[PDB]
């Protein structure tokens, strides 16, 4: 249940990083996860190479 | 006496392979150009 456990490099294990002031914007991980998706999708939907 | 005269799929369309090969091909390209 602990929603906000990360890792800590400080105390070099597993603690609290709310704690550690370790924050980021949502739309940093929405983002890269959204993006990240959308590529993969995108090359999965290739069966071939052609050389002009 | 013994005194005598005596005394099909020709078109290819190569896929991958040039992008494999690319390494090579720009090696030997940068010293000849």
């Amino acid at each position: 249940g602990e929603k906000t456990a990360g890792i800590n490099v400080r105390k070099g294990g597993i603690s609290n990083i709310l704690e550690e002031l370790v924050v980021q914007p949502l739309l940093v991980s929405v983002s890269a996860l959204t993006l990240a998706t959308e590529t993969v999708r995108s090359i999965l939907k290739i069966d071939d190479v052609v050389n002009t | 006496s013994s005194s005598e005269d005596e005394d099909a799929g020709e078109g290819i369309s190569v896929n991958t392979g040039p992008k494999g090969v690319i390494n090579d091909w720009r090696r030997f390209k940068q010293l000849e150009t």
